This record gives structure tokens, sequence and C-alpha cells, in this order.
């Protein structure tokens, strides 16, 4: 579960550069390390790299 | 047999009765050798032997420190007793050396001036056997439980490697390709053996308690995966169709290539129909292995009934192939056997175990 | 001190097992893949360690 994003606000700064909260860079993190899991196990991936 | 000769002289049996029936009888008649010996080279277990297929005469040998023996088996002596002298050795001191235990050792079918050898240091090493120096080297990212070299093919010559990878690697001598892999194992595999019938039919065998069939010029995964039942418990092929109850740790065409024997980690050795990969129901009673490795043994050739020679702890088991009725106990080795090579010219056999000894069984008299 | 050991001769990681038999003062390597075994004296203050060592400088030696 993604939580919404009251719970992880992008919280504006002085100027326009958006602040992500350390939820939203976490769920980055699964995400990508997700989808690139994701596409070895679809495809011929060594057992331990897999693991 | 005077009966035998004078069937033979009179033309009464063909010449083949007489030349199978004897094979047979000395097959019957193993003992450990009289007048026989073999020179005494490796520091460590013998895990794997070859006596080459044309001319029968030399014979390879891997030790488990890592070295290659390569053993004259012909008494050039003048008398009865004789000991298989070394004629070659990859030693310790050799810059091609073999870093640890050799697995699997195969002389080049066709000719004897090339033969390979596999090691758990993750590489296949063709060496020139004149010069007696690496001509090629395969490495593996795993380590290599066995490796076969067709011995049929005129046409292609390809070996087949099984490592701990669940892939087995094609390794093309020709034009050096070992990027070609075939996919449908998930664990070790632990043996691997080419039809001596069909040219492209490559039996494999894996921990995963399966041994499937290739047709290697297949774009299509296996051929057959061979099932104990046939079909009396059938379920969606993802972990049905087992060929054993366990770790299937060894392959081994029959003479003819019409059968296959495969022996696994669940104390049982069966006999599978290699066209259709049907069991034969042979029962060969318990056939005690508890080997984590491939285990190499062999079939009887030229004879009235085909023989399989299986170690079977520190012994060997002759069994009929094709009834199941046990043989006998070859009984001299001190240690469990890991590899057995049958001499079938003079029906004699050759055992490698663990005991830094290879014996020569000879039928008496 | 890790207790499974890389054997010297198939090259299998921790696949090498320590039997430490004080009473005889012994210490018994075994490989699980390929089966080499090995077996050294050992004192109360040996540990696998010190059996795994004695194992590769037996190899070394033999190896000369
Ligand atoms: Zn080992």
């Amino acid at each position: 579960p993604v939580p919404p994003l009251s719970v992880r606000p992008a919280v504006v700064m002085q100027g326009s550069a958006r602040n992500q909260d350390d939820l939203t860079h976490k769920l980055a993190d699964i995400v990508k390390i997700n989808n690139q899991l994701r596409r070895n196990e679809q495809n011929g991936a060594a057992a331990h790299v897999i693991a | 047999m005077l009966g035998f000769l004078s069937a033979r002289q009179t033309g009464l049996e063909d010449p083949l009765r007489l030349r199978r029936a004897e094979s047979t009888r000395r097959v019957l008649g193993l003992e450990l050798n009289k007048d026989r010996d073999v020179e005494r080279i490796h520091g460590g277990g013998i895990n794997t032997l070859d006596i080459e297929p044309v001319e029968g005469r030399y014979m390879l040998s891997g030790g488990s420190d890592g070295v290659i023996v390569l053993y004259d088996l012909e008494n050039s002596s003048r008398q009865s007793y004789y000991t298989c002298k070394a004629v070659c050795s990859i030693g310790r001191d050799h810059p091609d050396v073999h870093r640890y235990s050799v697995e699997t050792v195969q002389w080049y079918p066709h000719d004897t001036g090339m033969f390979t050898s596999s090691s758990f240091d993750k590489t296949l090493k063709v060496w020139d056997t004149n010069t007696l120096q690496t001509a090629d080297v395969f490495n593996f990212e795993e380590t290599v439980y066995s490796h076969h070299m067709s011995p049929v093919s005129t046409k292609h010559c390809l070996v087949a490697v099984g490592t701990r990878g669940p892939k087995v690697q094609l390794c093309d001598l020709k034009s050096g390709s070992c990027s070609h892999i075939l996919q449908g194992h998930r664990q070790e595999i632990l043996a691997v053996s080419w039809s001596p019938r069909y040219d492209y039919i490559l039996a494999t065998a894996s921990a995963d308690s399966r041994v499937k069939l290739w047709d290697v010029r297949r774009a299509s995964g296996c051929l057959i995966t061979l099932d104990q039942h046939n079909g009396k418990k059938s379920q969606a092929v993802e972990s049905a169709n087992t060929a054993h109850n366990g770790k299937v740790n060894g392959l081994c065409f029959t003479s003819d290539g019409l059968h296959l024997l495969t022996v696994g980690t669940d104390n049982r050795m069966r006999l599978w129909n290699s066209s259709n990969g049907e069991n034969t129901l042979v029962n060969y009673g318990k056939v005690c292995n508890n080997s984590k490795k491939g285990l190499k043994f062999t079939v009887s050739c030229g004879c009235s009934s085909e023989f399989v020679f299986v170690p079977y702890g520190s012994t060997i088991a002759v069994y009929t192939v094709y009834s199941g009725e046990q043989i006998t106990m070859l009984k001299g080795h001190y240690k469990t056997v890991d590899c057995c090579v049958f001499q079938s010219n003079f029906q004699e056999l050759y055992s490698g175990s663990r005991d830094c000894n290879i014996l020569a069984w000879v039928p008496s008299l | 001190l890790e207790t499974q050991f890389t054997c010297p001769f198939c090259n299998h990681e921790k696949s090498c097992d320590v039997k430490m038999d004080r009473a005889r003062n012994t210490g018994v390597i075994s490989c699980t893949v390929c089966l080499e075994e090995f077996q050294t004296p050992i004192t109360y203050l040996s540990e696998p360690v010190d059996v795994y060592s004695d194992w590769i400088d037996a190899c070394e030696a033999a190896n000369q």
C-alpha cells in the first residue's frame, strides 16, 4: 500500500523546488527495484541474481 | 564351452553366439585382478575415468587433487603380471593444471589426439594429447558438475556441460561458442549424457529430481520429461513429472541407445524408454547412493545380456539392465567408489574411488 | 571466525564441515561436495580455522 499524498506531503520550498517526503523517496526506491526485479524474473536471470 | 566351439566350427551357431555368450560369461566371472596392477599417482580420490573409444588402450583419470593422469592399459611387458603404467600427467607442476578437483575427463571421440577435462575450478579445458598443452579453455560462472561430448557426432562437436547453474551449457569446439544454453531445469545439473543413437539428443539430470531429453537443434525446450508413474499422478507441469524422489545424479544410455538408466539420491535406479521417456518399471531393488555430485556409472557392450556397473557404497553393483536381477558386488575398494569404466574389448572394468586407488577387475580364467 | 570453509579441491563455498574429536585430539575436515577428507592433530586451543589451516598446509606441501 502506497499511502496518499497527505501522509507524505511534497512541501514547497522558498523557491519552486518541490521537496518530496522520506516516504516518497523510499517508494521511489521500492518501485525502481521492483520494476528492475520484475524484468529480471520475467526474463532469464541467475538464481543468485534474482535472490 | 566345447559345445560352443563345436557349434561355431560346424556352423550350427553363428559366431555371434559364441562371442556374446563368452563375453557374458567373462563379465559374470569378474573378480579382483590376480596378476594386474594400476600405477598410483593421484594424491586424492579419483572422480572420473575414461578409456578412449578407439583402440581402448589409454585411460584418463581425474583426481580430487586436480591432476590428470594418462595410463597405458596394454601389457607391453612379457610377464603375466604387469602394472598399467602412467604415460602422461597434468601434475601440480603443469602450467595449466586444474586448481580444484577434476570431475569429468573424456577422450575426444573419433580420435585420440585430444581430450577434455572439466573441474570445480569452473573450467572446461580442451587438451592436445600429444603436446599435453591446453588447446582451449571455457570458463563458466559456476562450478562444473559434469560434461559430455557426443560419442556419435560426425557433424557437430558440442560439449554439453552441467554446472550448479540451472542451465545446460553447450560449448562448440568448432569456433568457440559457449553462449548456447538450455532452459527448463531449476537446480544444479548433476549429470549430462548424449544419446549414442541420435546425434542431437541430450539427456540432462538435475537436482530438481527431473531428467529432460533435449533435441539441441530445437528451439522449444526439452523433448521429454521422465516421470516415475507415467501419468498415474498427473498434474500441470510445474513440479510434477519427476524422474526420482531425490537428486538425479547419474545418467547412462544403454549400448544401443534405446533406453536410459538414471540413478538418483532416492536410492533408486530406473530404466526409461529413450523414445518417449516411459518408465519400464524395472525394479533393480535399492541402489545405495548419497553422492552430492554427479555419479559416473557405465553399461556393458558386446554381450548376450547388457549389464550396468553402478558404484554402490565402496563396491560395484552389477545388474542386468532389462531384468534388474542383481549379478554381484565387486568388493575391493576401501572408500566410496566414484567412477567405473568398462573396457568392452576384453570385458574388463576399472574403478576409481576415494581411497586414491584405481582397481582393475578382470574375468577369472 | 567462520566454521564452514571453501574447499581447496572443488572451490565450493562453505562446503567443508569440521569435526573436533577432543577426546582423541583429532580434527577431521570433510567437504560435502567432493567428499575430500583430511585429519589433523588438534589441541584444546585448536579451532576449525586451525584444522582448515592444517588442511591447506598439507595440500600445499603435498603438491610440491
Ligand atoms: Zn570439496
